[PDB]
């Protein structure tokens, strides 16, 4: 009966809280407040092993915020979160690597990218391949995500925890 | 120096790498951070033993703050799971030291490591990953053993699944998780409502499972439970190797431990091992048809190779644990230790010696001095001249005819190749004789010491004829004593290497200041006190400064040019470590000398709290700190004398426990006000 | 009761020793407060502000930069009840203005909330900051000059604040849209800059200052003629006949590379002819009490006091938690409240 | 005001110190110690090609005499800092020997006779370049010290056997001592 703690983390207004809240519960609205801490749980099966998710949604760091040492200390996991409707978001995530690699060493640690928002193709002005190549980069998973649909962010959390079996 | 301290931290990848280890922690005292944290990180990838060497050196010598904790923990996650053993053992030596590293993730950390290592014990991996988690439980219920015992109803629930499994390593391992968890449990129960669920669960686990493999992991269980239900015969067994719930299955535990003994005798030498551990220790339970086949088993084991120097001690913890029944054994068991010992591990052969004679009582005397003559022709052990300490002391008969021999044997080392020596020289010294004999000795060991190209004869030869001359009234004893301190003090001053430097003069005890009186003496310990090193220094300013009543026509003009150069350092030394040393040194001279000082209190005085007062010398802790220290000593010898002068220093302490950005210890200023308060 | 509480809290730490560490953590509690108030913030100003304006000028530059940007954070919300401490902001942002791209990008967005937050108050305290401004257009050595795009983006802002000082302002704005090395980003800005500006200010004066140099941007760069002409257009519909001076000379430009706009061809006829227009993890800290040593029931007390301050559903608790782990005693004097 | 870390004006400043001492001979004693801050401070650290620096200011010690007198604990331990160190360049390393040669004919040593002893002995076993240079300095130490040099005889004998060591100077010296009779 295994237990898995997983940070997501980003720069703010992207939509953590929107897809944590979404895998968790299942509804399309959320709540539309600035979080600190808002930690979440949910019952899982992950290829016939029960996982106990334990999610942290943190609140959302700038270009400058000395970096948590709660994230260093605990968790099998980072989902590091951009929004495809804004290049400000992954200047952001990118400098969150940055620091994060700073804190914990540079150990084989698990990691994905995630681009929430691709329902807006009208707002959206980061593409597929650069985050795509970015991830690779880093040696870590990509993928792009909803809040709409609790189909795409539950295919994320698999995702995570299937890195973190490796 | 980031490249310097890194060439000696890939020096200590290839003893070398344990002394640049103490190098490392005097380096981090002397101060940089993420330089060492990529050195830490290039040596940990590849080599991974240096990296545990660093990682545990920085733990509290730095002051390891929270970005140290995240790093570390993350860092020693992938040394354990997926290993090879030794480095093993130093990784999870290494989460101990640091889970009690004092920052407030400690419950966080010592959670997740705690929750992991049980998911590793449910379900059957690399049997490595068993190893590592199960190393990892022990070393943290010892360290951090609140926080630990936190997590007990999945720990009980999980290391049944993990003992079990076919592995000798792993045994030995998962029975001291469990030993160190119980030991918890010991201290807790008293004041829980009822009493517990969990040593009912230890022995029916340890039933089942006994009802090849699965006997050796039920034994030590049964060595465990047996250790925590009665507190008085492990005391025996430690003892030796310095030279109630189970009440009511004790028969059950008993008819299963002897009728699997010998019915196993000629399978394994490992179930045999356990076995003779369990005897020993269920004899000193509750005290004759099971001591006969005990003894039978046991005795019988003891011509056997293998388990011999096992069977020596259990042959021992029996005769205490039972001693009235045991007293049949003597003539068959004195054959034993007869054969052997005729001189050709051998160590335990001299521990049941000293059980066989402790135990029972001095009712073997004669016997043992027909084993004295036999003991001796060894040679020189350290084992041996430790049971001949005790054996000597318990039997008191036998303290004549123990150093009969003894000094004859060593006297045959020092009359007539190197190792031996140090251990012969500590002997002399280390143990009472009653011969004036002793004086050739002593005269004898002026070769040793001007001599010995090695380093570890010298060292010790010096800190034998100190111990040696204690007699120091009568006209041979008196031309002796001085005709050794002039040789042992000369190379308290010239000998080339610092640590006999200090070793002899550290030595030079209050027992022979009337020697060091003398004019000639004296002038060789001025010569001292403007040493190369720092620590003898302030070693032969207290030494003279003793001397100071003594012989004060030398001494007192000395320390007052000695005072006048130090306060010169303090005020016109631009340096920090200088001043440093300097009061430092100052503080020793006036609590030393008093006599000299307090015609000079005002001007010292002025001096040190002039110090308190300038901007400047903030880039130094130190100074502050050691003239607050000087200041301490200098109001315990004023007394009244210094009284105007305490409302000028009780505003400045105050001013500075107040706002430490002047950070001193607050133990020492506060220790400081309390010392002017006091005088 | 809540806000008012952890309020006092964050400022007892809020005084140099503990803040060593930990300023960036009660810096971003109290911005989350307001942020979350509304305008009942306004009643904790002149507890928080004193302190937090010597807290700049006080600590080091690691922290400074980030201080700065939630300083503009209180200001933004705050609005115009900020104008008693104007006098130190200005103080502080005048000291701490260097030609370093690092602070400099900060302390525009700054002036950015100021502007918004003061509206008309903020000509008073303009032009203490006019030199620093001036400083920035005439020499920067910004990657592709992206800092005095920014400040021509402040500028934007200023509206009719700028009245008394648009000749001071307004020729090195000029300098940029005419010079030719000048990267095609910022000199774009420039231009839409002026575009902006003529929508809240008067123009007459600067006729000759402005046309000229649009009338060599038409000529040297086909890049900008687009950009140019929009802002030419503007220009001229707020100057209207006093424009026609000029008509004949800008034409000789038009009529050479044949430049087509609606917006301008409109207007020029137009002036010719006249007539313009929660409880699941509380649970574990609850009932955990099978202890038996002081370290034991203390660790109760700690994980429960935190355990507390999660959950609750008042903001302004909330937002202290991330500091109540790193420092204990926070969580010690908000256990009451907090639980 | 005008001392700095820099070659430049070091040279000069110090060549200036020279033409005090001179000037002022007695006298200087009393200005002593407003320099010698700045003093310990060029050798403790110098970023100087060869240590040059260094050397000069040694050059300038060399002239204080008497004056040094109740500052030579001070002045004393860096000097020996050079002779001592692995890395140093030997120019300045031979300097700082000649130095403590120089002040022996015009100081008391008595105090620092095993602050200079060990380090000199270091000396003659790790480098052998300087042998003759440190042998020099050691025989005039002895010529100072006069039978105080007793304790010391054999510890330093066992160096001079070791890398079979011949000087006049020092040699006679140490017979002369251990049968009594100095010129
Ligand atoms: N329309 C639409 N909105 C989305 C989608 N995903 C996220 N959002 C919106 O993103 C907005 C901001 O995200 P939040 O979840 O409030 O903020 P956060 O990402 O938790 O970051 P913090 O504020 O730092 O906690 C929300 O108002 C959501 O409605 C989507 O797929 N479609
Ligand atoms: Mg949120």
């Amino acid at each position: 009966s295994k237990s898995r703690k997983i940070a997501i983390l980003g720069y703010r207004s992207v939509g953590k809280s929107s897809l944590t809240i979404q895998f968790v519960e299942g509804q399309f609205v959320d709540s539309y407040d600035p979080t600190i801490e808002n930690t979440f749980t949910k019952l899982i099966t992950v290829n016939g092993q029960e996982y106990h998710l334990q999610l942290v949604d943190t609140a959302g760091q700038d270009e400058y915020s000395i970096f948590p040492q709660t994230y260093s200390i605990d968790i099998n996991g980072y989902i590091l979160v951009y929004s495809v409707t804004s290049i400000k978001s992954f200047e952001v995530i990118k400098v969150i690597h940055g620091k994060l690699l700073d804190m914990v060493g540079k150990v084989q640690i698990p990691i994905m990218l995630v681009g929430n928002k691709k329902d807006l193709h009208m707002e959206r002005v980061i593409s597929y391949e650069e985050g795509k190549a970015l991830a690779e980069s880093w040696n870590a998973a990509f993928l792009e995500s909803s809040a709409k649909e609790n189909q795409t962010a539950v295919d994320v959390f698999r995702r995570i925890i299937l890195e973190a079996e490796k | 120096x980031x490249x310097x301290x890194x060439x000696x931290x890939x020096x200590x990848x290839x003893x070398x790498x344990x002394x640049x280890x103490x190098x490392x922690x005097x380096x981090x005292x002397x101060x940089x951070t993420r330089f060492y944290d990529q050195l830490n990180h290039h040596i940990f990838e590849l080599e991974r033993k240096g990296g545990i060497l660093a990682i545990a050196s920085l733990i509290g010598v730095e002051g390891g703050n929270a970005t140290r904790i995240g790093r570390f923990a993350n860092y020693l996650r992938n040394l354990l799971p997926s290993n090879d053993p030794v480095v093993m053992e130093m990784a999870s030596k290494a989460i101990g030291r640091l889970a009690m590293a004092g920052d407030t993730f400690t419950a966080e950390y010592v959670e997740f490591e705690v929750k992991r290592a049980l998911e590793w014990l449910g379900a059957d991996r690399n049997e490595g990953r068993r190893h590592a988690a199960v190393l990892v439980l022990r070393e943290l219920a010892i360290s951090v053993p609140t926080f630990f015992f936190q997590q007990v109803q999945p720990f009980f629930d999980n290391i049944f699944v993990a003992v079990w499994d076919p592995k000798q390593a792993i045994r030995e391992g998962a029975v001291a998780a469990l030993r160190a968890c119980l030991i918890l449990t010991t201290q807790r129960e008293p004041k829980e409502m009822q009493k517990p669920q969990w040593y009912r669960h230890t022995f029916e686990e340890a039933e089942k499972g006994f009802d090849d493999d699965r006997i050796h992991g039920a034994l030590l269980i049964l060595n465990e439970l047996v250790r925590i239900s009665s507190m008085e015969g492990e005391r025996l067994r430690e003892e030796m190797e310095e030279i109630x719930x189970x009440x009511x299955x004790x028969x059950x535990x008993x008819x299963x431990x002897x009728x699997x003994x010998x019915x196993x005798x000629x399978x394994x030498s490992l179930i045999q091992m356990t076995i003779l551990n369990l005897l020993p220790r269920l004899a000193a339970f509750r005290p004759t048809q099971y001591l006969q086949d005990t003894m039978n088993h046991v005795l019988s084991c003891v011509k056997k190779e293998k388990e011999r120097t096992a069977a020596f001690q259990a042959l021992g913890l029996l005769s205490v644990a039972v001693r009235s029944e045991f007293k049949v054994y003597l003539p068959r068991v004195l054959d034993i230790i007869r054969a052997a010992l005729p001189p050709k591990v051998d160590a335990t052969v001299f521990t049941c010696i000293s059980m066989l004679a402790r135990a029972m009582g001095p009712g073997i005397q004669q016997d043992i001095k027909e084993l004295l003559e036999p003991m001796l022709a060894v040679g020189l052990s350290p084992a041996l001249t430790a049971v001949l300490y005790d054996l000597s002391r318990q039997i008191p008969q036998l303290k004549k005819d123990i150093q009969d021999g003894l000094l004859k044997m060593l006297s045959l080392v020092l009359m007539x190749x190197v190792g031996s020596i140090t251990l012969a020289l500590r002997t002399l010294g280390s143990f009472e004789f009653e011969g004036h004999s002793l004086t050739q000795f002593v005269r004898h060991c002026a070769d040793h010491f001007l001599n010995s190209e090695h380093k570890e004869i010298r060292m010790e030869a010096a800190r034998t004829c100190s111990r040696l001359l204690t007699p120091s009234v009568s006209q041979t004893a008196v031309q002796v004593v001085a005709d050794v301190l002039s040789k042992l003090l000369v190379v308290g001053i010239t000998d080339p290497d610092p640590d006999i430097r200090y070793c002899v003069l550290a030595s030079l005890d209050e027992r022979f200041d009337a020697h060091l009186a003398q004019a000639e003496n004296l002038q060789a310990l001025f010569v001292a006190l403007n040493d190369q090193v720092f620590e003898i220094r302030e070693l032969a300013i207290c030494t003279v400064g003793r001397l100071s009543s003594m012989n004060p026509a030398f001494v007192m003009p000395f320390l007052r040019k000695m005072l006048i150069q130090i306060l010169t350092e303090l005020e016109h030394s631009g340096i920090g470590r200088i001043k440093e040393q300097s009061a430092r040194m100052l503080g020793h001279l006036v609590s030393n000398a008093p006599r000299l000082i307090r015609p000079y209190m005002e001007p010292i005085l002025k001096a040190l709290i002039l110090k308190l007062k300038d901007p400047d010398p903030d880039p130094n802790p130190g100074v502050i700190n050691n003239v607050l220290a000087t200041i301490g000593e200098l109001a315990q010898v004023s007394g009244l004398e210094m009284r105007k002068w305490v409302d000028e220093l009780f505003i400045i302490i105050m001013d500075m426990l107040q706002d430490s950005s002047l950070l001193a210890k607050r133990q020492v200023a506060l220790w400081t006000l309390g010392q002017l308060v006091a005088s | 009761f809540y806000p008012a509480v952890s309020m006092v809290a964050l400022m007892r730490i809020f005084r140099d020793q503990s803040l060593s560490h930990h300023h960036t953590m009660v810096v971003q509690a109290i911005t989350f407060i307001f942020k979350s108030l509304g305008l009942k913030c306004v009643q904790f100003l002149p507890q928080v502000m004193p302190t937090f304006l010597n807290v700049i000028r006080v600590c080091d530059g690691a922290i400074r930069e980030f201080l700065f940007q939630q300083l503009g954070m209180l200001v933004s919300f705050v609005k115009s009840h900020i104008r008693p401490y104007m006098d130190e902001i200005v103080t502080l942002m005048r000291e701490f203005w260097v030609m370093n791209t690092s602070i400099q990008s900060t302390i525009i967005l700054l002036i950015e909330q100021i502007v918004v937050a003061l509206g008309g108050e903020f000509k008073l305290y303009l032009p203490q900051l006019i030199p620093h401004m001036l400083r920035v257009f005439m020499h920067d050595n910004s990657p592709g000059r992206i800092v005095s795009i920014k400040l021509l983006a402040a500028i934007q802002l200023f509206g009719a604040n700028l009245d008394d000082y648009l000749h001071l302002l307004l020729p090195p704005i000029v300098k940029l849209f005419d010079a030719p090395e000048a990267p095609l980003p910022s000199r774009k800005a420039a231009l839409e800059t002026v575009d902006r500006l003529t929508e809240s200010l008067d123009f007459t004066d600067y006729a000759s200052r402005i046309i000229h140099p649009i009338v060599r941007t038409l000529d040297q760069s086909p890049e900008l003629r687009s950009t140019a002409m929009d802002t030419l257009s503007s220009l001229v519909f707020q100057l209207g006949k006093k424009y026609q001076i000029f008509i004949p000379m800008v034409n000789k430009v038009l009529v050479r590379h044949r430049i087509n706009h609606q917006r301008y061809d409109v207007l020029i006829c137009r002036i010719v002819k006249g007539y313009t227009l929660s409880t699941i993890n509380l649970q574990k800290a609850w009932g955990a009490a099978r202890r038996v040593s002081k370290d034991d029931w203390l660790e109760w007390l700690r994980r429960l006091s935190l355990e507390l301050l999660k959950d609750s559903s008042s903001p302004s608790l909330r937002s202290c938690w991330a500091l109540a782990q790193a420092y204990n005693p926070m969580a010690r004097d908000l256990f009451n409240a907090a639980f």
